[PDB]
This record gives C-alpha cells, structure tokens and sequence, in this order.
C-alpha cells in the first residue's frame, strides 16, 4: 500500500528556566494549526499537520493527554499491527521538549510507548483464542557514538561493560543486530520491567539544559506473530502473520553554545548531531521520492538510518511525532523542527502485512 | 597621541602584515633592526611614532601588533626572515594544526587553547596605549581561520573594550576566482556575527587588484608580493593622518560615522592611484582633478561591483602630497556634475575630505613609480548587494543537498545555524533595498 | 609540527615505500646512512614531519613494515636504502596468506596485528602532534588488503579524530595478477570506505600506458612505475613540509574534496614528463602544466572522466609561480569544459601552491580528482564478483577460515550502493 506517514506535533509549555529568564510565547495553536510569531514580529510562519495537540495549556480545545494522543496517533498503528502491518513511530525535536515525556513518559504520566504496550497486551487478550495463537517478542537497544549497546542486558562487573555490537544485513529482511537479546512477552507487566531496566542503564546524563538528557538514541522493538487457520480441510493452522512495531526515542541538536561542555560530552553531542543530520537527509530524499523523484538514499551513512531503513521507508505503517517549545529562546529550533515535520507528511512507503507464507503454498493459492 | 593595534589572522593577513609593516619602516626611515641611523643623522623628530611603534632606551622600536595563523610554516618565515630582530618574538605560532576552511574549528574547537593568549598580549599592548585606540584587523572572508578566529576574537574584544574603533580590512570572496569550494559556507557564517560587534570592515578582492595589476601596472604575471603592497599603501593612506601633519587631518572615529549611516551598512570599498608604472611615470601630471576622476572609474574599483547598478550613500577621500584644497573643491565639483554618478537624495553633502602633506613612498624592487601626490577613496554604496546576492545564491544551491555539511557538524556546528546566518544576510540584503529606494511624500 | 606514520604492507606496497623514501631522502639531503649532507636548512626545518632524529645527527624515518613474511624482508634490507629503517619496526610472521583475505584478516594477521599496532603506538606517542596515517597496499591480494583494513580499523578506533590516508593499487579491468581479485577487493572496499578519510585509487594499466607513451619508455619495470607513485605521495604533502604563498595540508584537502563522507576515492595525476628529448622542445608554463594535469591519459586510475563528471579537484602546484595565471587557468577549464563538472557545486576546484620546487625541476604540479568515472572500476569488480559468487566458484577456501556467505553479500550491497550514489549526480541538472 503506497501510503503516507502520520505526522503529529506537541507544543509543550515553558518552564522554570523561562520563569527565571523570561522567554515569551511565540507558538500559537488555532485549534490544531501551528503558527509561530517571529520575535521581531516581522513574520508568522505556520504549519499544518495531520494531528496536533496543544499541551501549552490544559484548557483551550485541542488539549490532549498521553492517551488522548495515543488514541489519536498510536492505537491506529496497533490496529494495523493486528492487521499484520509492520509499524513505526519515532520522535524528533530538541532537548527539554518532552520527546521522552511523550514517547516513554515517566512513572506518573508514562508515554505513548507504555500506553500502546498495555493496549497491545489487552488487545491480544481480546482474541486469546484457539482461532489464532499469538506470540510476542521485543528487543530494546541504544545508540551512542555510532556504537550499539543492549539495554536489556544486565551488564557484568567491570570498569567497561558497555559491550558493543555490530550490524548485519540479511539479504531479504534487511539489517539487524548480532546478539540482540529479543525476549518473549507474556504481558505489559513484563514489557514494563524490561523498559525499566533499559531506561535505567541507558547512557543518559544531567547537563545545563535539562536535569536528565537522552544523550543516546533508543530503539524499542516489538514483533507480534499470529498463527491463524487457513481455508483448507487439512492442516488449518498453517497461516501466520508477523508484525514488527518500532518505537524510537531520538536525541536533540544540543547546540554547544548553550550546551557548553567538554570532552566526552562534546563528543556525544557531535555524534548525535551528525546522526540527526543524516536522518534529515534521508527524510528529505524520501519526500522527494514520494514526489516521484529517482533518488539515492544514503541509508548507509550511519547506523540509525541503516537499522531503521524498513521503518523510515520499506514496508510499514508509520508515524513521526515532533516535540516543540514555546519559548522564544529556542524559536529557531522549534521552527527547524516544524519544518522537518511539515516536510515529513509528504513521505510514503508501501505497506503490507507479513504473512511469510514460506514453504506453505498459501500465497501461491492466493 | 593616537595609537592603533594591527592584528593579522590567518595567511592573507600575515602576508599583508609583512607587506604592511615593511612599508611603515621605510616611511619612518627605520631600519629592520629597530634602529634609527637616520636619527643618528638627524638627532630629532618623533618619526618612530607611538602610533604604530613603541620604543626602548636601546634605540630599538617595536610595532604595536601581533599575529596568529595556526600554521607555523608561515610565521617561521618571519621568525627567520629579515625582520626577526624587529618584532616581539611572542608571536602566536600555535599551529599545532590549522582550521582547514572549517569555521567550526577556528571559531570553536581549536580557537580554544589559543585565544586566551591573543587577548592577553593585546592587553599588554593595550596597557601601553596612552592615546587613542582603534584596531586594525586583517582577515580573509571564506577562509577557515580568517573567519573562524576573527569572529571569536572581535566578540570578546567588544566585551573587553567595546567602546572602540574596530576596523577590519578584508578580501571578499570573488565571484569566480576561488582557492576553495566552501568559502560560501564560511563567509556567510562570518557576517552573522562580526556585523554586530564590529563597526566597519573595508572589503577588497583579489580579482580586481589582479586586473588593475594588469591594465595600469603593465604586469603580465602578478602575484601576492605586489597585491599586498597596494593593500598596504591604502592602509597607510588611511592611517597617515595619525602620523603626520595635514591641512585637513582625520581620525579613525571620523571614518566610523561619516561612512556609516545605519548600524548595518558598515561595509565599504576602496580605490587609490596605483595607475603609474615607471614608464608611464611620465606622460601625465597626475593632478587632483586627474585622479579624482579615476577614483570612481568602475574599472579601478577593487571589487567586482558596478557602481552604476547602484548608488552612493557616502564617500570619503584622503589625499597625500602636494595637494591644495582649492583643487579638491574643484574636482569634487565636477564629480557631482556628472550623471553617471547617482547619489541618494539624503546626502546633498555626500562627500567627506582629508589631506595630508606627507607624500607616499615607494618600495624598492617594487612596481609603482614615484608620484608627488596620491589619494585614497572609500565608499558606502548600495551597489555591493549584487555581490552579496552572488554569494547567498551559491550558498543555497549547494546547501540544499547539505553538501560539505557533515564536516562542520563533525566539529560541533548545529545544522540550522547555517539557515540562521542565511536569514540574517537576506535581511541585510533587504536593508540595502530599503536605504536605496528614494523617499517620497 | 604535523607528523605522519607511514606503513608498508604487501609486496607492492613495501617496494613503493622502498622507492618512496629514496625520493624523500633526496628531497631532504639525506644519505643511505641517515646523515645530513645537504645545503639548505629548508631540508631540515620540517624533517620531523616524516622522520625522527637520532643521536649523531642521524634521521630515522617513521616507517613501519608488517607483511615482511620474510620473502621480501631481505629484499628491502639488502637494498641501497634498506639500512636506515628501524630494525625493530621490521614486524612479520610467516606462512603467507596465499592471497586468501581471511587468512590476512582473521587468522594470521590477527596474531601479528597486535605487535605492529604496538609499534605504531610508540611512534605515535613519540610525536608532538600527530596528523594522519599513510598506508601503502594493494587490493586484490591477501596481505595488502586484509591485514590492511584490519590495521586501518583498529587505528581508527584509537585515533578517530585523526586522518587515515592510503595509496592503493587497484585491480585492473583486463590484466589480472591473481584470479580472486573480485573477491579480495570488494571485501576490502567494504572496510575501506567505512574507515577512511580518503584513498588514492591507482591502477597499474594506466601507469603502463603513461610510461609507455608520454615517457616513451619501451622497457619499464615495477621499479619505475612506483617512481611516479612516490612523486604524487610527495606532492600531496609538499605544502606540509615546505612553505608557499598559499599553503595546504591533508585536512584542507579533504574538506574541500569530500562533500559526502563516502565519496572519498580519488584519481591522481602528476606533471611534467617529456621523455628527455622533447625537453628541448617546450617550456614549462602554468597553462602547460594544467594541460597535462587534466589530460585524460595522465590519470593513473583508468577511469576515463569523459564518460562522467568531476565533483571537486585539488591542483597542488610546486615552484615559483604567479597566482593570477594559476587561478585564471582553472577558470578557463571550468568554463570551456563545463559539462564535465557539476552545476550544484559553484566552483568545482581548489588550489594550493608551494614555493619550493623539486630536485631538478623549476616547477611541478600534482593532481587530485574526485569524479563519477570511478563508477566504472566499481562495476567491474562487482560484475566479476557475482559471476563467481553465484556458483561459489572459489568460495570454499575462505569458508575454511570461517567466513560466511553474508559477508561476501554485505560488501556487494555496499559496493553497488556506492555506485548508485555516484550515479545520482552523474546526470547533469
Ligand atoms: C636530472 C635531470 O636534469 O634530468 C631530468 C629529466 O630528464 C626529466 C625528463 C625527468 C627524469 O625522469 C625519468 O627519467 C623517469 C624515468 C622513469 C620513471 C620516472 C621518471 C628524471 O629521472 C627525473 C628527475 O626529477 C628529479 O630529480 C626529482 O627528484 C624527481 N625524482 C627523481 O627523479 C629522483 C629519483 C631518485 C633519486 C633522486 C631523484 C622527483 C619527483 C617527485 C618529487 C620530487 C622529486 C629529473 C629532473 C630528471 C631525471 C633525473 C632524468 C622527469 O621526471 C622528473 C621528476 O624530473 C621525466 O620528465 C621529467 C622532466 C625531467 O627533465
Ligand atoms: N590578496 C591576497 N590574498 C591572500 C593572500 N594569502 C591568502 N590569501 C587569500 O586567503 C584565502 C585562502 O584562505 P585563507 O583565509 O588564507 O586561509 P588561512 O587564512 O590560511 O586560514 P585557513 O582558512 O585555515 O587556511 C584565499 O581567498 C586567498 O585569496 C595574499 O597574500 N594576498
Ligand atoms: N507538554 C508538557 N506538559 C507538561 N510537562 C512536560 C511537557 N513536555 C515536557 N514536560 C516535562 O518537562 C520535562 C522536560 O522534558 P525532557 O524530558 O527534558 O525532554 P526530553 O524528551 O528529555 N529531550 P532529550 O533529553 O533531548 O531527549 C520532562 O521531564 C517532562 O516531564
Ligand atoms: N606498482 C607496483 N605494483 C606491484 C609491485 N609488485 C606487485 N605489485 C602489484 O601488487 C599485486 C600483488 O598483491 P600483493 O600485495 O603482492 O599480494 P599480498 O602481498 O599477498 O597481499 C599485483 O596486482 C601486482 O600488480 C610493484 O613493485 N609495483
Ligand atoms: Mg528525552
Ligand atoms: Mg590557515
């Protein structure tokens, strides 16, 4: 299904930081349409999105919680997953824009990721029948300085236990990680425990912009297979489908002029910005492709893109969520983010469902 | 007395500084060793002025200056060359590595570990400036250092001092000629910043000076060792007013205001009378009227910009040698009399003037022949924007594909910074449109 | 000062290294003993660029030799300049790989790479300011390729901020040396592109035609071809060791040459050559040099530009020259032959000038190019590869060392991708 990507946006409000150092509002939501006032009051930029939420305030219409945003954005992808489609959602934006606060959220207001996860487990409960057997697995890993590390591993005891892995490209199913310890899911409780361990061990750190920053890229994969009956008088349960869900928490530019730092700090920031740039180029060429343009896609210019190839494009029903700030202090960043997103709507891939009727005759009969 | 600080950053400046300071000595009769056997002969005079040179009881003299280029291979030539016994040896050969045309390196990453010295010697040199202070900086737009380090530097200087003249001299990137392919990224980033801290930045170019070096100087195969001398003499012809007497002198600050109508158009050009080879030292009288025509000849402009596609906001003209103001009023009269020249309606005044008795001098082994007089011109004009237009076009063409970008990011420069600087430059482009359009009622 | 570590790996490289230092020593007034007997401080002001010093005013090069599986070891040592090399830097093992990459990457080189890497660390630490690395090798073979890329990667992890350059003899279209070059190289390219800042793609065939026609030599040898390779290796870094009106360095070469991080393969050239007779029948000018420089037959890479286009070049000149004539000449080339160049790069060329000519020439130049023609070599290796891969023609020899089909497959996808990338910009717009 040559089909597009759902692009959603969430303007978080200002903070103690702006209260201490006054930073006016410039982002404005006409219900859902995004409008940004230049502090010079010379231009208003405006952007239109398939989805909007106005978390700037709780009161005016357009407001939405984590789960409102879920049932707007991610529950449909749950639907397409049970339809059998691979699915993607990934975040974008700067530091302190609640990109984690949205996707993952915290303990008290967890994000789209945990909402979807419990919805998925109970949605399997809805059809926990012998009509269709279900089997769910998940992996969870991180990207730091182009190095891949396993979030679900209890590290050993050593001064250096951040065991790197490497990537390999199956000629058919595409990239994957060696040693990636994909584990079985019984329920959202198990998912929760896994996520807790991983987010704990993630290489994150405090800084001058936020108390805790996602200095590494995080990937959270689920794959649900569902074995169903075929339409034959013989072995009926010989049909199966798979659906691969991919939820991605990226990092922010973290411009060093404000993110004054040194050593390993600046190193991580450099690698991050490099990665995100590569991603942006991927996104742009994808948009041009969706415009019908014959274009070479530098998936291979980094690791993030390479792994997420089949999700940024390929075969999956996908979405992006962009996080943006109201403070004029970072209006440039928010504008860049909004332009990224409004370009992002234009992207399409060709999404179907992964029966994998291999050595089955079912697809051939079909 | 008045004083000034000559800084050279990167290659281009230093090559010019060598050229510049070579001239000053001759103009002051000083030997390379800092001594004055001419003063042994004369036994008087302040020719080794406090303005550009200090002095000691040994009879030595030291220029008020400094340089740094992150390329030891350059300064070392100076450190072993004829003038090694002149300069303060504390010159900042910090060139463990160069910025390699990457702003992000010279500005941020490896402009570190260096600048804390550059500022310090400045203070030590500053502390002796019991006079005026205005800075003279030599850099090249588009080059990694000349843009990176220069931007970092002036930012701090405007904070260490702020309330001072900080005048740059710099080569704009030509439309066509280039020794690099990322100058456009580098240049635009520069103007994002130095626009704000600075107060004036005389721009030049190699293509024009090359052309001048052909047509009038009759040179088939010119090179850097002649251009710098033309660029030097200007800087003298400016700075002379601080050094010698004149029927009509001028300060640096006078240039700061008469040529600078609004805070954001402090970017003018220059000309001179280097139209004289040794053979054509004859066949002409080289009058006041004669040259003053020539100063506004499109050909003898020092960048690739037709005045005739624009107008003149303000001009200042500094004469040297046997020059009488009466002639100046006469020649300047005729210049107003011509319609090829378009001024704004704002400036009936239009022109500022300046005269010093002290003629030019001539470098032995050089090219320009002796002349009893000479003049320099400056001009703030709307015409330049076409050059700005060429650049921003180049930037956009290639930036669209984000070419060469990963290198800067590899050094820590966020993406949209480029776009931030771009939007600025379009504003400057609009600013020139604003001023240029005539008023009505 | 900027310092470089030069490394030799493989029969073809070490000889290139062997011919290399013989040229540098001549460019610095040094004897086979390592003493100074020159006449200019310039030969010494920056000797620490390539060499270390020793007690009695001797000068040891920063050279390392790693594939001295001994058969070529004596060949180097019992040579006119074998003796200068640090004996401790003569690292080696035995039981040569037999051109099997896997032996040269996974088994034997694994045992040895520690030791050579250890020595590199010494030469690194003894430096004051390390800039980059300079490896000589060849693709298609076992040692030069496998052990190369191995050693390249490790060093990159240890010095990822630093530069890694290579000068790699490439497999031919037509005249092979080994029969598994498509196998040996593509594996190399997989690791070469990803762990490199630049590499200089050299083909033997072009060098033959080059020496055959312009140099008009009827009996050229491997000893003489190299003599041209060493020149370019020296010209690239002339502005490093020597001064000039406009200076250049390795870092300044890349950033102006590498727009996208993967298109870092190049087509070098060098001027001037005239077969001694015509020396009386010309004169050296800037347009003259330029004319040879962009000569489609002076390209040692064997990828005819005229079926493709240039992204960006670097024309490093050497000698007393005027810059006007220099900058003018590049523009003319950009003008008249514009179709061979990219639109979306507004100026498709840089420059660099050093004021110190070579031993017996008044002016010299060195060419560096990045072009779309490199596609062709890459197709060849790919097309040759698949025809053998699908039948598993020779595969069993590597699998005996532990490789698997995926690895051969991986590189293929990568190599084809590099091609497509070039092909993206191959069409004028
Ligand atoms: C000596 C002399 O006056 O005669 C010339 C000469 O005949 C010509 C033809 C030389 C000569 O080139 C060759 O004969 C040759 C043969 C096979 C393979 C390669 C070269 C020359 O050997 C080459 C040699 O060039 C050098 O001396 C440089 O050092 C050059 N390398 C060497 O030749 C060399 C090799 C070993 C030991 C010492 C010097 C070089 C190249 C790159 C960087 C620095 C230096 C020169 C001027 C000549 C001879 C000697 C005949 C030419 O090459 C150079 C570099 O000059 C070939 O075309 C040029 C023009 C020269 O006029
Ligand atoms: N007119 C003139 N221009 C020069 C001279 N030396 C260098 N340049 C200019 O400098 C530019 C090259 O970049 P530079 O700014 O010199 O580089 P740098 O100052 O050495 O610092 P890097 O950019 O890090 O090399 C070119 O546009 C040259 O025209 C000179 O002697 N005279
Ligand atoms: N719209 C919002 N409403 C209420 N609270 C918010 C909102 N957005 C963010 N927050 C809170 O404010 C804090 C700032 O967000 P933060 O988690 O720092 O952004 P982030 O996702 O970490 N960016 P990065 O660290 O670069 O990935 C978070 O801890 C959130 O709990
Ligand atoms: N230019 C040049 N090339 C050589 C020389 N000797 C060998 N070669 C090339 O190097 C290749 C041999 O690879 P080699 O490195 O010996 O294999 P390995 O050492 O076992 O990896 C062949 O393609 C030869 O053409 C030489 O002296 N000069
Ligand atoms: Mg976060
Ligand atoms: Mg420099």
């Amino acid at each position: 299904f040559n089909s597009q990507v759902t692009v959603a946006v969430r303007v978080r409000p200002f903070s103690k930081r702006e209260k201490t150092e006054k930073a006016s509002q410039v982002v404005f939501t006409n219900g859902e349409e995004i409008t940004v006032e230049h502090p010079d009051m010379k231009q208003v930029y405006s952007f239109i999105y398939d989805v909007s939420f106005w978390s700037f305030d709780e009161c005016h219409p357009g407001y939405a919680s984590q789960t409102t945003v879920y049932e707007t954005l991610a529950a449909p992808l749950l639907d397409r997953a049970f339809e059998g489609y691979n699915t993607c959602l990934f975040a974008y934006g700067q530091t302190g824009s609640g990109k984690s606060y949205t996707m993952m959220g915290l303990n008290e207001e967890p994000g789209i990721i945990p909402r979807f996860c419990e919805d998925l487990f109970a949605q399997i409960a809805k059809k926990q029948t012998s009509e269709v057997s279900y089997h769910l697995e998940m992996s969870f890993f991180e990207v730091y300085n182009e190095k891949i590390h396993d979030l679900l591993v209890c590290k050993g005891e050593n001064g250096q236990r951040k065991q790197p892995l490497r990537a390999r490209e199956h000629p058919v199913s595409g990239p994957y990680v060696e040693g990636l310890s994909m584990n079985v899911v019984s329920s959202y409780s198990d998912i929760q425990s896994w996520l807790e361990l991983g987010n704990k061990q993630r290489a994150t750190a405090a800084t001058g912009m936020n108390d805790k920053s996602s200095r590494s890229h995080s990937v959270f994969t689920l794959v649900m297979t569902q074995t169903k009956t075929e339409v034959v008088e013989g072995e009926e349960h010989d049909h199966r489908i798979t659906s691969r869900i991919n939820l991605v928490d990226l990092a922010g530019s973290e411009r060093c002029s404000t993110a004054h730092s040194s050593g390993q700090r600046l190193k991580e920031g450099v690698s991050i910005n490099k990665s995100l740039l590569t991603l942006g180029k991927v996104i742009s060429a994808l948009s041009e492709q969706a415009n019908g343009k014959r274009v070479f896609i530098p998936y291979r210019e980094s690791t993030l893109t390479w792994l997420l190839k089949e999700s940024l494009g390929g075969n999956s029903k996908t979405a992006m969520i962009a996080t943006v700030s109201p403070a004029a202090s970072n209006i440039e960043e928010t504008l860049s983010t909004l332009r990224y997103a409004t370009q992002a709507r234009l992207i399409v891939n060709i999404a179907k469902v992964n029966e994998d009727m291999n050595a089955k005759l079912i697809r051939e009969l079909k | 007395m008045r004083e000034c600080i000559s800084i050279h950053v990167g290659q281009a400046g230093v090559q010019i500084g060598n050229a510049c300071w070579e001239l000053y000595c001759l103009e002051h009769g000083i030997q390379p060793d800092g001594q004055m056997p001419s003063d042994k002969t004369i036994g008087g005079g302040d020719d080794s002025f406090n303005t550009f040179f200090s002095e000691t009881g040994a009879g030595k003299h030291v220029p008020r200056a400094v340089f740094v280029d992150l390329e030891p291979t350059v300064i070392d030539e100076v450190r072993t060359g004829t003038y090694r016994q002149l300069f303060h040896p504390e010159q900042l050969i910090t060139g463990k590595e160069d910025a390699a045309n990457n702003y992000a390196r010279g500005h941020y990453t490896i402009g570190k570990e260096i600048i804390d010295l550059v500022l310090d010697r400045i203070r030590k040199l500053a502390d002796q400036c019991t006079g005026l202070q205005g800075f003279l900086v030599f850099h090249s737009f588009g080059g990694g250092t000349g843009s990176g380090f220069t931007s970092l530097l002036m930012e701090r200087l405007s904070v260490d001092y702020g309330k001072k003249s900080k005048l740059e001299f710099s080569i704009y990137p030509a439309p066509q000629v280039s020794t690099a392919v990322v100058e456009p990224y580098n240049s635009i980033l520069t103007t994002h910043t130095t626009l704000e801290h600075s107060d004036c930045a005389f721009m030049v170019d190699n293509e024009a000076i090359y052309d001048i070096c052909r047509r009038n100087l009759d040179i088939e195969r010119p090179t850097y060792t002649n251009l710098n001398r033309l660029i030097s003499q200007i800087v003298s012809s400016i700075t002379a007013s601080l050094r010698f007497d004149g029927a009509l002198n001028v300060d640096l600050t006078e240039f700061q205001t008469n040529l600078v109508p609004y805070p954001r158009i402090h970017f003018p050009l220059a000309t001179y009378a280097p139209v004289i080879s040794a053979e054509k030292a004859y066949h002409e009288q080289l009058s006041v009227a004669e040259i003053t025509n020539a100063c506004f000849e499109p050909a003898n402009q020092m960048v690739k910009c037709d005045p005739r596609h624009g107008k003149y906001m303000a001009c200042c003209l500094l004469y040297r040698g046997d020059v009488v103001p009466k002639d100046v009023n006469a020649a300047i009269a005729t210049i107003k009399t011509k319609r090829s020249i378009q001024f704004v309606d704002w400036c009936p005044t239009g022109f500022k003037v300046g005269i010093n008795y002290q003629p030019p001098t001539v470098v032995p082994g050089g090219d320009l022949a002796k002349v009893q007089r000479a003049v320099c011109m400056l001009s703030n004009t709307t015409a330049i924007a076409e050059a700005w237009a060429r650049l921003d076009h180049k930037f956009d063409l290639m930036y669209a594909k984000r070419a060469f970008v990963h290198w800067y990011v590899g050094e820590g420069m966020e993406e949209g910074e480029f776009s931030e600087a771009r939007e600025d430059m379009a504003a400057l482009e609009k600013d020139y449109e604003e001023v240029g359009v005539d008023s009505v009622e | 000062m900027r310092e470089i570590v030069h490394i030799q790996a493989g029969q073809c490289g070490n000889q290139i290294g062997a011919k290399f230092w013989e040229v540098i020593s001549d460019e610095h007034g040094i004897d086979p003993t390592g003493s100074y007997h020159g006449d200019s401080d310039l030969q010494l002001e920056r000797i620490n660029v390539y060499y270390n010093e020793a007690t009695g005013n001797k000068y040891v090069p920063r050279a390392i030799l790693v594939d001295l599986e001994p058969g070529t070891m004596d060949s180097v040592r019992s040579g006119p300049f074998g003796q200068i090399f640090r004996p401790d830097n003569f690292v080696f093992g035995q039981s040569g790989a037999g051109n099997n990459w896997a032996k040269g990457h996974y088994t034997e080189g694994a045992e040895l790479v520690d030791s050579v890497l250890d020595v590199v660390r010494k030469e690194s630490e003894s430096c004051d300011c390390l800039q980059g690395f300079q490896l000589t090798h060849s693709l298609g073979g076992g040692t030069g390729s496998g052990m190369g890329t191995l050693l390249i990667s490790k060093i990159r992890e240890e010095y990822p901020d630093r530069i890694m350059n290579t000068f790699s003899v490439m497999p031919s279209p037509k005249v092979s040396d080994t029969v598994v070059e498509p196998y040996n190289a593509t594996l190399s390219v997989h690791q070469l592109v990803e762990n490199t800042d630049e590499t200089y793609c050299i083909d033997n065939e072009a060098l033959y035609d080059i020496c055959f026609r312009t140099l008009k030599l009827t009996t050229p040898t491997y000893g003489d071809l190299n003599h041209l390779v060493s020149a370019t290796m020296s010209g690239v870094t002339t502005c490093l060791r020597f001064p000039g009106q406009l200076n250049a360095d390795l870092r300044k070469l890349a950033v102006n040459m590498v727009p996208f991080p993967r298109l870092h393969f190049f087509m070098p050239g060098f001027a001037p050559l005239t077969s001694r007779g015509s020396q009386q029948y010309r004169a050296l000018t800037v347009p003259e040099l330029t004319q040879q420089m962009f000569d489609s037959k002076n390209m040692m890479a064997a990828c005819d530009p005229r079926h493709g286009r240039y992204l960006t070049v670097a024309a490093i000149f050497r000698g007393r020259m005027s810059m006007k004539e220099v900058d003018e000449q590049m523009l003319n080339v950009q003008n008249k032959n514009s179709s061979y160049f990219v639109e979306w790069i507004p100026n498709n060329v840089k420059t660099a000038v050093c004021d110190i000519p070579p031993r017996g020439l008044k002016m010299s130049a060195t060419f560096i190019g990045n072009s779309t023609a490199i596609q062709e070599l890459f197709k060849r290796i790919s097309e040759q590869f698949t025809a053998m891969f699908r039948r598993k023609a020779f595969l069993h020899w590597y699998t005996g060392e532990g490789m698997d089909e995926m690895e051969f497959t991986e590189a293929e996808s990568n190599m084809n991708d590099l091609v497509s990338e070039y092909q993206q910009y191959q069409d004028a717009t």
